[PDB]
């Protein structure tokens, strides 16, 4: 059927390279107006670039003469070369049939790439130990902090998955030192914490990083 | 069928000089007018020099005119930029590229850039 | 350069509503406009082309009107999969090619749930390296429009605060809201109490969770 | 005779920019007075000629080219640029030798529902070369099906309509342009000034 499957992306240093690329069945790319998209983590779309059916290449502003738009038809892949890598390229990169005022049809999958603007470090977990002040009654809540960590993801599970309900992983955010931040929190009854051993389990792919920290009452 | 390579660049420190070049082909070189253009991260792309396709003409712009020197030499194919009391804001990429040089019923000389592009070189001052 | 703007950023609604969402232009650019539709971890999928005409596949509920400088997105009966985030394009555009608008997210309306709020204070450990963190924790309320105001000796805080806020849930239809103000040890021990106002529409009067330093 | 070049600029309607008109001048005296002493165009640029100086010269060939395009385009029209206009509907060479003259058309190209009889060519496999027309309707094939006259997916009609609003900002608002075209060759003189 008809189908755009994107590759290339991953990790990559300020000034670094990387090549995207975007295979097509279905259509031919090289009779058709093809299109970059980009969405930035939490943010709208924004045009990157477009080739059109006779050769000629357009690009954004703030990526003119760094990205760089190709194709080959032996292939039936449309390439997006991405050179001088900076903070502001970090986003998810969509590859999409253009129609014109018909509109963009046909989308690929699309492939994340992350700028490493800091360092990959792992996590520090902090416990958010449940007191009076974070007691409801007969249910009380706590959680781990999980501070300072690039890149995403970051798993979470409470008692290796044995603890589900009242979980509540948030999403993560960008702290002005680059690194992520994010918090898990899980509402267990007041009577349990003497009885049941509450610990999240914080692990972080990209920096081999395993942390299981006991949360303690009081 | 244009082919356009810009060299020359690097790192120079403030006061310092560096010279450009760029090579071109794939058209009569001396029937074309040739300029300069750079880009510094975050902001559009700024013409510096004009020249044309018999080197008797060449324009600055202003915040080069008196620093940068633009020539040619068409028994070469090549173009030639002088920069010299370079300054931090002289960063970019510089680029290369054929103009167009258009007359108005009251104005001058007036350039529009083909719009075909090299991969340019990157100048840095610091 | 034409600025392309959508109102609302946020949407409730139930299953079964007439939902309409503008798309503004800043220039007149008759009916070159475009409707995408966007859920979470996918790649928007086409609505409407030339901001009237529904691309084939689409279902007949989303309509298009308007041609100049406001559009509208019309759906005459909300159905469960049509939440998600809408976008608008203008087409045919310069110097961009095309331009994407600001986006709109279309939830799920429930009953007004007043959030239970918690207060942590930061641990030893996180001290002993020389960084103090405190973490407000706003559980399963509705609508998600819940304000955290941060207090250090009665003292409005801003820009040293982060919040984040999960998608609604699955069973209940609920938001959970974090707000992480973090200090350095060093200004964490120059005050005493630290507090979390919270506003929620809820919530008559707002509420406020605090503790002193040291307990 | 003078040169007929109020039958050209003072017309009616104008073509189509896929389907640009060419009125040829020949055997006339042209007074291009009329044209750089007003203040009537937005656009007056002339490639390889002073405007100043027409009047003094004489030439063995001259071309009138004149379409309708949208404000944002006008800028296509020039050596050495890209886009739908340049690539796809009318391409200038690098070389020119003539004169672009453009104005705003939005009183009478404009219609309050949006005049849609103002076409250009949205798909085509290859650039245009210069001065070159093509008024083909064939059905473009954007995948590796035949479309057999047929529209639908992967199968579009090559030609999209223009939708001029007097409520248009200036980038989409109608532009009337007239492309003069000059041949100075070693050949006796067709149109000469006054
Ligand atoms: C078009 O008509 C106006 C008004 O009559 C006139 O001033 C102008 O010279 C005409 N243009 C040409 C090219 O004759």
């Amino acid at each position: 059927e008809v189908q755009l499957v994107e590759s290339g992306g991953g990790l990559i240093q300020p000034g670094g390279s990387l090549r995207l690329s975007c295979a097509a069945s279905g259509l031919t790319v090289s009779s058709n107006y093809m299109s970059w998209v980009r969405q930035a983590p939490g943010k709208g779309l924004e045009w990157v670039s477009v080739i059109y059916s006779g050769g000629s290449t357009f690009y954004a502003d703030s990526v003119k003469g760094r990205f760089t738009i190709s194709r080959d038809n032996s292939k039936n892949t449309l390439y997006l070369q991405m050179n001088s890598l900076r903070a502001e390229d970090t986003a998810v990169y969509y590859c999409a049939r253009d129609l014109d005022v018909y509109g963009l049809d046909v989308w690929g999958q699309g492939t994340t790439v992350t700028v490493s603007s800091a360092s990959t470090k792992g996590p520090s977990v902090f416990p958010l130990a449940p007191s009076s002040k974070s007691t409801s009654g007969g249910t009380a809540a706590l959680g781990c902090l999980v501070k300072d960590y690039f890149p995403e993801p970051v798993t979470v599970s409470w008692n290796s998955g044995a603890l589900t309900s009242g979980v509540h992983t948030f999403p993560a955010v960008l702290q002005s030192s680059g690194l992520y931040s994010l918090s898990s929190v899980v509402t267990v009854p007041s009577s349990s914490l003497g009885t049941q051993t509450y610990i999240c389990n914080v692990n972080h792919k990209p920096s081999n990083t395993k942390v299981d920290k006991r949360v303690e009452p009081k | 069928e244009v082919q356009l390579q810009e060299s020359g660049g690097g790192l120079v420190q403030p006061g310092g000089s560096l010279r450009l070049s760029c090579a071109a082909s794939g058209f009569t070189f001396s029937s074309y007018a040739m300029g300069w253009y750079r880009q510094a991260p975050g902001k559009e792309r700024e013409w510096v020099c004009a020249i044309s396709g018999s080197g008797g003409s060449t324009y600055y712009a202003d915040s080069v005119k008196g620093r940068f020197t633009c020539s040619r030499d068409n028994s070469k194919n090549t173009l030639y930029l002088q920069m010299n009391s370079l300054k931090p804001e002289d960063t970019a990429v510089y680029y290369c590229a054929r103009q167009a040089w258009y007359y108005s019923p009251y104005g001058g000389p007036e350039f529009e850039a083909f719009d075909y592009w090299g991969q340019g070189t990157q100048v840095t001052v610091s | 350069d034409i600025v392309m703007t959508q109102s609302p950023s946020f949407l409730s609604a139930s299953v079964g509503d007439r939902v309409t969402i503008t798309c503004r232009a800043s220039q007149g650019i008759s009916s070159y406009l475009a409707w995408y539709q966007q859920k979470p971890g996918k790649a928007p999928k086409l609505l409407i082309y030339a901001a009237s005409t529904l691309q084939s596949g689409v279902p007949s509920r989303f309509s298009g009107s308007g041609s100049g400088t406001e559009f509208t997105l019309t759906i005459s009966s909300l159905q469960p999969e049509d939440f998600a985030t809408y976008y608008c394009q203008q087409l045919n555009s310069y110097p961009p090619k095309f331009t994407f608008g600001p986006g709109t997210k279309v939830e799920i309306k429930r009953t007004v749930a007043a959030p239970s709020v918690f207060i942590f204070p930061p641990s030893d450990e996180q001290l002993k390296s020389g960084t103090a963190s405190v973490v407000c924790l706003l559980n399963n309320f509705y609508p998600r429009e819940a304000k955290v105001q941060w207090k250090v000796d009665n003292a409005l805080q801003s820009g040293n605060s982060q919040e984040s806020v999960t998608e609604q849930d699955s069973k209940d239809s609920t938001y959970s809201l974090s707000s992480t103000l973090t200090l350095s040890k060093a200004d964490y021990e120059k005050h005493k109490v630290y507090a979390c106002e919270v506003t929620h529409q809820g919530l008559s009067s707002p509420v406020t969770k605090s503790f002193n330093r040291g307990e | 005779n003078l040169c007929p070049f109020g039958e050209v600029f003072n017309a009616t309607r104008f073509a189509s920019v896929y389907a640009w008109n060419r009125k040829r001048i020949s055997n006339c005296v042209a007074d291009y007075s009329v044209l750089y002493n007003s203040a009537s165009f937005s656009t007056f640029k002339c490639y390889g000629v002073s405007p100043t100086k027409l009047n003094d010269l004489c030439f063995t060939n001259v071309y009138a080219d004149s379409f309708v395009i949208r404000g944002d385009e006008v800028r296509q029209i020039a050596p050495g640029q890209t886009g739908k206009i340049a690539d796809y509907n009318y391409k200038l060479p690098d070389d020119f030798t003539g004169c672009v003259i453009a104005w705003n058309s939005n009183n009478l190209d404009s219609k309050v529902g949006g005049n849609y009889n103002y076409l250009y060519r949205l798909f085509r496999k290859s650039n245009l070369k210069p001065f070159e027309r093509d008024i083909s309707t064939e059905i473009y094939q954007a995948g590796s099906t035949p479309c057999n006259g047929v529209e639908g997916f992967n199968c579009y009609f090559p030609l999209q309509s223009y939708g001029f609003q007097p409520t248009n900002g200036v980038g989409y608002q109608p532009y009337r342009v007239v492309v003069l075209s000059f041949e100075l060759l070693h050949a006796p003189a067709t149109v000469c000034g006054p």
